[PDB]
């Protein structure tokens, strides 16, 4: 009857185990207040946004693209230099891909009205790296694990990056304490 | 005197008559309804117009309904 | 948590001044924070 | 056009109420010690007294003859700050509390607890509907071509005529 | 036919549920001048949730 | 069941592949509240208009009438330009054109929308009906569009297309006009 993750808590009635990355863990009881399965799809789309953007914080560190627009090794600092037309047009095609992902079905009225519909699955495996069933079931649970370390990480690197102006890499190479 | 009026709708509940004050009303035998008995309103002289009848009225519509008319010394509810 | 609490906690007057509070308090932090806004900037 | 008005930073009204608005300001900061809590507090009012002043000033707002910011409504887009952008922003969030509300309205009366469910509110169930909110627009008028939006007139009671 | 557990429409105007769908409760035998009792779920000003209706002042909806 | 060109979108429930022009383009529904041989009328109408209005835009730039009234190369400042008795009666044909349409679907709604019976040269009259049909409303909904351009781009540069296109005028540096 607890959860697994805090024993001293019943176990939150929607979680039941089966879904990857489910260790009981909700001890506020969001899942009683929130739909299970949005709250499953938001957290994999967190956790995928995230995942990029860490990579994104990196990269944009060292490798750039040609101008001085385009320069700019702090990421925060980096979303006000380059042009803002540009920023619109990732905005938009953002809202095309939202819009098509989900089929037109983007609220929790509707984005599970389809049975089949599942959280995270648009059916998006190019490669055909998750075509055996005990692999892909593995995957699915790293995918999370990740999405979430991603999350907390993105967190830091901005909450960093406020307090220094620095890069990530540049801040642990000059490591300078408060 | 004020005008007491009892429509067809009467279901004859009786709720009219024992509301009424100053004994306006009565229940009389009728063929209309399952109660087999209509309101009635011999007499009106007495009726002070206080319209607690149409309040206990439980029809919708009321079937029971009071228009107020000439003023006498009873309708005015006067003891002087 | 109690679920007779909770549903002490979801009674209409409860609800209303709790959210009004809510947003009674992110009106004030965006004037505590930007005030003065007459107009939108552009 | 416009004549009788004039932009803000080229006021010499507003210009002197920032001026006077300051005077004043510093007449009662001299009346504390340097560091007090009171001190300390007029300055900021001092500094955020000049922010406002210098913030308009910037802005290309028009001033009229008594020296104060006068706004344009009449749709036109040099002055879109000033009511447009305001009553898009109020219409979207208006509309959003509007059709979620709706929205829960008609959900409870599809149960046994239509009317306990509007003094005791199903907190779950509001919240769903709460966060589907944000495309209200296109929900709405689906949902009027659809011929869901709106009852017949036959079906809603009237009075007699 | 109008029977008990059929969905009417009132069509009485005086009527607080004039063109609302009411659930009829029983129907009385004959003679009675109103006899088609009907239940609603909105209570009228006086508080009350049922009449008695003639058959030209209803008309059915649904079967039962 | 599913529309062509939103695959995940529903079927329009009162559009037919029969209909010129068709691909079960309707996801906000109108087919379904209003008329739907009203609304081919009012495509078709628009369509002629605009088709008409999108080559008048750019014919000036290359040929123009012989006089210096008529020498205005923006179309906007033409209207300016050119004799007001001259637009007067531009204004009385289309009115009188309008009285006719008025006639068509008050008197006769038994017509197919955007017939008038005018086909001199017999282009779509046997085995070519369906074909141009279907070219009108492309060509239409494509100079639809173009005069969407057209007259807002002309709005903020003051130019014609090619004078436009020629100069490189493609940003706006005018806006807002007032
Ligand atoms: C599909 C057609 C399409 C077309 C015609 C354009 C055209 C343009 N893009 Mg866009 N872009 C597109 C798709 C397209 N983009 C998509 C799908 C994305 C997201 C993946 C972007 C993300 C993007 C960014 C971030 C920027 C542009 C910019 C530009 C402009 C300058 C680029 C140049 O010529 O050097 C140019 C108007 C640049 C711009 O707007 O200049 C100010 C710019 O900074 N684009
Ligand atoms: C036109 C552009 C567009 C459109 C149509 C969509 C559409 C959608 N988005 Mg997407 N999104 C977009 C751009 C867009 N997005 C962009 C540019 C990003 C950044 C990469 C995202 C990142 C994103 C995330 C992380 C999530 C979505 C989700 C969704 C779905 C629910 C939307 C909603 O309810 O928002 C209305 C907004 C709200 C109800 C509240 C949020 C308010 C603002 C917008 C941001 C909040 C920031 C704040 C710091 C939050 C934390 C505060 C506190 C608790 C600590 C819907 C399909 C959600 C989803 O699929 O859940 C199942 C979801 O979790 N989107
Ligand atoms: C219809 C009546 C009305 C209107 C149109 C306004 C409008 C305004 N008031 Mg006034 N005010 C009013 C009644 C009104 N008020 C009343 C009755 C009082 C007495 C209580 C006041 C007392 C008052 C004071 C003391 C102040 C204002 C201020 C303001 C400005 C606030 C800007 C702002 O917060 O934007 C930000 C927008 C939001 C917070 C709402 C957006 C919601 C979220 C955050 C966004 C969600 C994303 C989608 C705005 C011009 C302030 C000002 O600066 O004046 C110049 C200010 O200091 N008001
Ligand atoms: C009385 C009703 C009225 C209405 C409904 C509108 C409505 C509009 N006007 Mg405004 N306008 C009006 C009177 C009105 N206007 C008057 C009397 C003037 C002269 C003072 C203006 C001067 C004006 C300008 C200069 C502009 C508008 C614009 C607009 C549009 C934004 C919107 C259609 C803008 C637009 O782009 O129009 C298409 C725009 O630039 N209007
Ligand atoms: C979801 C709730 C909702 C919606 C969609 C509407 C919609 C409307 N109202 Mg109604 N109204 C409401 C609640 C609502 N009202 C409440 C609670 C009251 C009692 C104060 C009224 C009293 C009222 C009057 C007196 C009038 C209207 C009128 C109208 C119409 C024009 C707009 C207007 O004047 O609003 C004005 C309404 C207000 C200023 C009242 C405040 C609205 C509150 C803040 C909304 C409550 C939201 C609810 C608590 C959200 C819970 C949702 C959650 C559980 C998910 C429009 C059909 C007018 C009309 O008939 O035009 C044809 C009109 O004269 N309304
Ligand atoms: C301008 C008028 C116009 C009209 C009346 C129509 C009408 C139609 N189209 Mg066509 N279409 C148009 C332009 C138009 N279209 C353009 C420019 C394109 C190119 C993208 C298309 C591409 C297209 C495709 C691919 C298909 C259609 C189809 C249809 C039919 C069903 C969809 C519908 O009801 O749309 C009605 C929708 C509108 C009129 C737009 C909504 C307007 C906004 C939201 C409201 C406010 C507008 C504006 C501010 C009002 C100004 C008023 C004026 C006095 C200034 C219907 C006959 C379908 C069909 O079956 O063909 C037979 C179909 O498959 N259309
Ligand atoms: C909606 C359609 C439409 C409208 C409102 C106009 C309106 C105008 N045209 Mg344009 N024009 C159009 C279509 C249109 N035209 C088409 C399809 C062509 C190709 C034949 C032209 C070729 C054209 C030329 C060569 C000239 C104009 C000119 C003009 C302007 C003044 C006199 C005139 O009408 O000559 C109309 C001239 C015609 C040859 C009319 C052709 C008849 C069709 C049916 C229209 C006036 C603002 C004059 C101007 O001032 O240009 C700056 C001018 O010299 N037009
Ligand atoms: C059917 C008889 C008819 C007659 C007698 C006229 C006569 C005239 N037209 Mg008109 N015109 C007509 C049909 C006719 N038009 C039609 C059907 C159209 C629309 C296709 C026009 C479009 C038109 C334009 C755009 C202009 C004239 C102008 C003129 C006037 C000067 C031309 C000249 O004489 O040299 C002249 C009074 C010109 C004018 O009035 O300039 C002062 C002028 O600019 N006409
Ligand atoms: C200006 C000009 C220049 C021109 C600029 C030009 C050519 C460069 C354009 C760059 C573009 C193509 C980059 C594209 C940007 C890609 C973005 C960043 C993708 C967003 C992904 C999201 C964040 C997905 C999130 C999500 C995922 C994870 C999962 C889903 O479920 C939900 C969503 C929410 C969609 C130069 C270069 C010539 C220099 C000169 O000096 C000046
Ligand atoms: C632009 C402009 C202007 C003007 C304007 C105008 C003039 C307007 C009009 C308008 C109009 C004339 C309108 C009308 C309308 C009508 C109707 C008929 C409506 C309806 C609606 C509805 C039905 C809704 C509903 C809803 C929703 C959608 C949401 C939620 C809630 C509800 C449910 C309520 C000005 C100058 C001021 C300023 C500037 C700009
Ligand atoms: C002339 C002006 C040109 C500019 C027009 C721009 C608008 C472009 C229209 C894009 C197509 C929108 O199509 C519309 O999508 C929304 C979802 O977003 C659908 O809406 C549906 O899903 C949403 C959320 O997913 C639900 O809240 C809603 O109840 C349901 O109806 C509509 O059924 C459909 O009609």
């Amino acid at each position: 009857t607890k959860s697994l993750s805090v024993p001293f808590l019943e176990r939150p009635k929607n979680l039941d185990g089966t879904a990857p990355g489910d260790v009981g863990f909700d001890p506020l009881y969001i899942s009683d207040l929130l739909d299970i399965q949005w709250l499953r799809e938001s957290e994999i789309k967190h956790g995928r946004i995230c995942m990029l953007a860490a990579v994104g914080f990196i990269v944009q560190e060292f490798v750039h693209l040609p101008g001085e627009v385009f320069s700019n090794k702090v990421a925060i600092d980096a979303l006000f230099q380059v042009p803002s037309g540009g920023l619109w047009q990732i905005f938009l095609f953002i809202g095309l891909l939202e819009f098509v992902m989900n089929k037109g079905k983007m609220t929790p009225l509707d984005m599970f009205s389809d049975p089949n519909r599942k959280p995270g699955d648009f059916g998006f495996d190019p490669l055909g790296l998750g075509k055996d069933p005990q692999a892909r079931k593995r995957y699915e649970v790293a995918e999370i694990k990740n999405g979430r370390l991603a999350m907390l990480a993105v967190g830091g690197f901005i909450h960093h990056m406020l307090l220094t102006h620095q890069g990530v890499v540049e801040q642990l190479t000059h490591f300078r304490s408060l | 005197a004020h005008n007491v009026k009892i429509y067809d709708t009467c279901i004859g509940c009786t709720q009219c008559v024992r509301a009424c004050p100053c004994d306006v009303l009565e229940m009389v035998p009728w063929d209309g309804c399952k109660a087999l008995q209509i309101a009635s309103a011999p007499r009106t002289e007495d009726c002070v117009g206080c319209k607690r009848c149409e309040t206990a009225c439980p029809t919708d519509f009321l079937s029971i309904r009071v228009y107020l008319g000439a003023e006498t010394s009873r309708s005015m509810g006067l003891a002087y | 948590m109690n679920k007779d609490l909770l549903k002490y906690l979801s009674t209409a007057p409860v609800l209303g001044v709790i959210w009004i509070a809510i947003t009674a308090a992110i009106i004030v932090e965006f004037n505590r924070l930007y005030p003065d806004a007459l107009f939108f900037p552009l | 056009e416009f004549n009788n008005l004039i932009p803000c930073k080229e006021s010499k009204i507003f210009n002197k109420r920032l001026e006077s608005t300051i005077k004043k300001l510093e007449n009662k900061l001299s009346k504390y010690e340097v560091g007090s809590s009171s001190y300390l507090a007029i300055k900021n009012t001092i500094n955020k007294t000049n922010n406002r002043f210098h913030k308009y000033m910037e802005s290309g707002v028009l001033c009229g003859k008594d020296g104060l910011p006068h706004l344009i409504a009449d749709g036109r887009w040099s002055h879109a700050g000033e009511f447009v952008i305001p009553s898009l922003l109020f219409i979207y969030i208006s509309g959003w509390i509007g059709w979620v509300g709706r929205g829960y309205l008609s959900a409870i009366k599809n149960t046994n607890k239509a009317i306990e469910n509007e003094i005791i509110i199903d907190v779950p169930l509001a919240l769903k509907f709460m966060s589907s909110g944000f495309i209200w627009p296109l929900s709405a008028l689906r949902e009027y071509t659809k011929g869901d939006l709106l009852m017949k007139d036959s079906e809603v009671t009237i009075s007699p005529r | 036919m109008v029977q008990k557990g059929s969905k009417v429409k009132i069509l009485r105007k005086e009527s607080y549920w004039y063109q609302e769908i009411g659930n009829v409760v029983t129907v009385e035998k004959s003679g009675i001048k109103y006899p088609i009792i009907v239940r609603f779920d909105k209570v009228n000003y006086a508080g009350v949730n049922t009449n008695n209706f003639a058959s030209e002042e209803v008309i059915e909806i649904e079967a039962p | 069941r599913m529309s062509k060109a939103i695959p995940f979108f529903p079927k329009p429930a009162r559009l037919d592949e029969s209909m010129p022009g068709y691909a079960g383009f309707d996801p906000l529904g109108f087919s379904d509240k209003f008329d739907v041989k009203f609304l081919q009328e009012a495509e078709i109408k628009h369509c002629r208009i605009c088709m008409l209005a999108a080559l008048g835009w750019v014919v000036p730039e290359f040929w123009h009438l012989p006089s210096e009234v008529f020498s205005n190369t923006s179309p906007l400042a033409a209207l300016g330009q050119v004799p007001k008795l001259g637009l007067i009666q531009i204004l009385l044909l289309v009115l009188a054109l309008e009285a006719i349409s008025l006639d068509k679907i008050t008197f006769h709604p038994e017509k197919e929308p955007g017939d008038f019976g005018f086909d001199p040269l017999g282009l779509g009259k046997g085995n070519a009906k369906k074909w141009m049909q279907t070219a009108e409303l492309k060509n239409g909904r494509l100079a639809m569009i173009a005069m969407g351009a057209f007259f807002h781009q002309n709005l903020l540069t003051n130019q014609g297309i090619f004078e436009q296109l020629r100069t490189h005028n493609f940003f706006p540096t005018t806006f807002p006009l007032h």
